[PDB]
């Protein structure tokens, strides 16, 4: 529940969306316009090497902003080793979301696992996870 | 009209660019198992959870739908892994390549034609923006993309960004403008863009002496074609209909799996929340399977169509490969396969989840009838022609190729002997000097 | 009766006939030449020499050997004659194909008798003998099981439908190849050195 | 109370209607030239009348 910016009109007691959802509610006692949104968040992408390799994970949050990223997966209501992935050090934005628990280098490789817009992550030496733009090849002239 | 002693033999040509426009991949898309059907319910999870692996099936085919369109854009774009650049010179023999050659100005190093093609495609990337912000406190209702948002739908972005296939397209153009053919099967070979239109015009069988006499108008014939193609595009907007049309399906798609949501499917009501605020919960859970029944059947309809059309697309990606190998990295002889004529040369041009070929073909002109014959008799010996066919001005014998008019006096080189002057049918009387 | 309608084509078998007989006369009066733009006249014995001269055989052998070779092609077209007025099984695909449509829309007709549970296919006599609340459930009943029905015949139209443009784009490409030219392909216009085809 | 869901059907068929058209125009229409059988048919020895 938040606070509204909606009119509704002065007998209306709820607002209904497009898919035939609830969208705002007036509260009975105090006649305030309060609009609901799902605390379910779409979107939520895992990169990880196999399970023989490691356990260490990024996670990539769609269309998302990283100001916005604990707000939007409502860390404060989350269990820890997981508030650890919200707001972190390795937070780096690419234009699918943004990307936190990979470390950004500025070396360009071969792509191998593709992640989006360009951007592709590897696993490599201890070990961690890095992200860095996919080189398309060696350059050339005639 | 025909004869049994006539042909015609065309005099000029005219220089036609031709455009093939090709889907090569269409949007990728996830939908959330859960979050569609029995959003934010704990109970509805819970009944949900009693059937089994679903879901899974329809998450793996989505999976594979997004994998082939990225494999789609690679096989089709990535066919050279070496990015030559453009030349700091423009001496191509008054050939104009500024049109199609990137331009640096632009933020995005794309050419004219692909300004134009990319302005032509009225989608606005509907996917894209809708930052989790924009689905925030405002005084309108929800726009028809947070409502997909809000019920489990998305949209992946592609791998490979539009600069990457322009760069690639660039690549590409630069090899086939500096080098020919040689860049597709190894390494790129120099050579002046006069001697590959000579090379080509061999390809198509006239000699090349045509094209060095008449280098400045066929210059001229191109730039004109090119000029034409651009003005045609500037003008018309129907002339993309396939890529705007698998963007308005997938979008309508996605639009119409939203406003499903709103069935009863036999249920008292359609909305989850006013069946649990009044009914008890044994007597809620026939009304919760109903409505599970549908909007998991929903969901099956969607993948099908997905796959379907992921088929379709796969076979113009596949398609658009080929006539990219054929076409561009060198000279094809199939007829009708890379424009209407013989084929001389094409363009990549890249447009919004497609591409766009520029054929450069060989049209004859203007034809004028003549009399022919098979052989030409001699002193007891039938002679033909190694590379051409036998005209007569009236009152001369002369040969000449076939698809332009180039009379040459018949000598011993042009003609060879083979049997008598019997058996031929056909065989006229003339002299044949040494 | 039940709302299953077949719509005609929009071009006939007589403008069909119309077109392939203008590409008939295109490729007899004028060789590949109309394919590529204006139609060139040419007599039909230098064709044949042009066309030998594409596989690779010089054209003295077809001028020597003209009455020969003009018998031969007219004894084949006779024997290909006499195997279509012979046999009848030459024709399966579009038998195949006819009878796998017609099958389709007979079951699809057929399914109308299923009961899906409840107490009658026959919706006439639900409403006759039950009240309207509790005839609702056998009516959601049939509903369900003839709307299935639609869905199930719709996506098998939907696969044959892409197994058909495959097969008339393949046949697009051979039209063009073949007969609007001289194929180097092999195995593609027929078994040996293709010298011509005919739609 | 079950929505759009045969929309979709009809759909699809006229879109399978539609391509079976085009397919037709593609196989067929290759020339817009209606050229006649010519009144002579001296081939050289061929026989066409088939
Ligand atoms: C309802 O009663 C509460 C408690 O007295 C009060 O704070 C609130 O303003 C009342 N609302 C209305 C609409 O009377
Ligand atoms: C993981 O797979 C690799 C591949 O053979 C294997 O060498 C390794 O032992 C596996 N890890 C475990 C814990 O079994
Ligand atoms: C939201 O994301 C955009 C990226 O386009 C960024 O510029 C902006 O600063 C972000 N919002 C805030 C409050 O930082
Ligand atoms: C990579 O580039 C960024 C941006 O220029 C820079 O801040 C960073 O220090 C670079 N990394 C290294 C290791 O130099
Ligand atoms: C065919 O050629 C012969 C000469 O060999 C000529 O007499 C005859 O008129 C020609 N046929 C036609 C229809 O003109
Ligand atoms: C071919 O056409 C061009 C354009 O009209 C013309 O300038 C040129 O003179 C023509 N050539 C011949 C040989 O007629
Ligand atoms: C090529 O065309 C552009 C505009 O169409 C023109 O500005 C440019 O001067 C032309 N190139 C040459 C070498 O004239
Ligand atoms: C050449 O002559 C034939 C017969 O005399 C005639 O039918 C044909 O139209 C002529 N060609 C041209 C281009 O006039
Ligand atoms: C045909 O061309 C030749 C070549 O110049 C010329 O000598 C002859 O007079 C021409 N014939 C006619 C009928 O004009
Ligand atoms: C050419 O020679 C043949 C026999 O060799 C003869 O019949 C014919 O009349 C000759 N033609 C001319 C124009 O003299
Ligand atoms: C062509 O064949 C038909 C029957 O097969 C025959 O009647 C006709 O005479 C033949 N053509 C010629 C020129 O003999």
């Amino acid at each position: 529940l938040t606070e509204s910016n909606k009119k509704f009109l002065p007998f209306q007691q709820f607002g209904r969306d497009i898919a035939d959802t609830t969208d705002a509610v007036r509260d009975p006692q105090t006649l305030e316009i309060l609009d609901i949104t799902p605390c379910s968040f779409g979107g939520v992408s895992v990169i990880t090497p196999g399970t023989n390799a490691s356990n260490q994970v990024a996670v990539l949050y769609q269309d998302v902003n990283c100001t916005e990223v604990p707000v939007a997966i409502h860390a404060d209501q989350l269990t820890p080793t997981w508030r650890v992935y919200s707001t972190g050090s390795n937070v780096f934005q690419t234009r699918a979301g943004c990307l936190i628990g990979a470390e950004h280098v500025n070396n360009s490789y071969e792509c191998d696992i593709p992640i989006g817009a360009g951007i592709c992550a590897s696993y490599q030496t201890s070990q961690s996870i890095i992200a860095y733009t996919m080189s398309l090849g060696a350059q050339n002239s005639v | 009209a025909y004869s049994n002693n006539s042909i015609a033999i065309p005099t000029n040509f005219t220089i036609s660019v031709t455009t093939e426009i090709l889907p090569v991949s269409m949007t990728k898309t996830s939908v959330d198992c859960t979050m569609y059907i029995c959003g934010d319910s704990t109970e509805c999870s819970n009944l949900l959870l009693q059937y089994g692996s679903f879901c899974t099936q329809l998450n793996r085919a989505l999976t594979g739908i997004a994998v082939e369109q990225d494999k789609n854009t690679q096989e089709v774009f990535a066919q050279v892994k070496q990015i030559y650049k453009t030349p700091q010179i423009k001496d191509f023999g008054g050939f104009n390549f500024s049109q199609i050659l990137p331009d640096p100005s632009k933020p995005s190093k794309r050419s004219f034609i692909e300004d134009l093609l990319f302005n032509k495609v009225t989608l606005a990337d509907a996917g894209f923006i809708k930052q989790y912000g924009d689905c925030l406190g405002d005084i309108a209702a929800r726009d028809l993309i947070c409502a997909q948002k809000f019920n489990g739908l998305t949209v992946l972005p592609p791998l490979l960004t539009d600069e990457m296939i322009a760069q690639y397209t660039s690549a590409l153009l630069a090899g086939t403008i500096t080098s020919g053919w040689t860049f597709g099967a190894g390494a790129a070979l120099q050579i002046p863009f006069a001697m590959q239109m000579a090379y080509r015009f061999n390809g198509i069988g006239v000699t090349q002496n045509v094209l060095y006499e008449n280098q400045k108008l066929i210059a001229n014939q191109f730039n004109s074609a090119i000029g034409k193609i651009q003005d045609s595009l500037s003008s018309t907007a129907s002339a993309l209909g396939k890529l705007q049309d698998v963007v308005n399906q997938n979008a309508q798609a996605l639009n119409t799996l939203v406003k499903q949501l709103s069935s009863n499917f036999g249920a008292i009501s359609s909305v989850l929340n006013d069946i649990l605020s009044r009914l008890d919960p044994p007597e809620a859970e026939v009304q919760i399977d109903r409505l599970i029944t549908g909007r998991l059947q929903s969901l099956q309809t969607y993948v099908t169509q997905q796959l379907i059309r992921a088929a379709e697309i796969r076979a113009s990606a596949n398609l658009a490969a080929t006539k990219m190998s054929e076409c561009v990295l060198g000279q094809s002889k199939r007829v009708d396969f890379c424009g209407k004529g013989y084929h001389l040369m094409s363009f990549p041009q890249s447009a919004p989840h497609g591409v766009v070929f520029l054929h450069v073909t060989y049209v004859p002109a203007q034809e004028k009838n003549f009399t022919t014959a098979p052989a030409i008799c001699h002193d007891g010996k039938a002679h033909f022609p190694r590379e051409g066919v036998f005209v007569s001005n009236g009152t001369h014998w002369f040969v000449t190729q076939r698809n332009f008019y180039e009379p040459q006096i018949i000598t011993t080189d042009n003609t060879f002997v083979s049997g008598n002057c019997d058996v031929v049918i056909g065989i006229v009387n003339n002299t044949v000097y040494d």
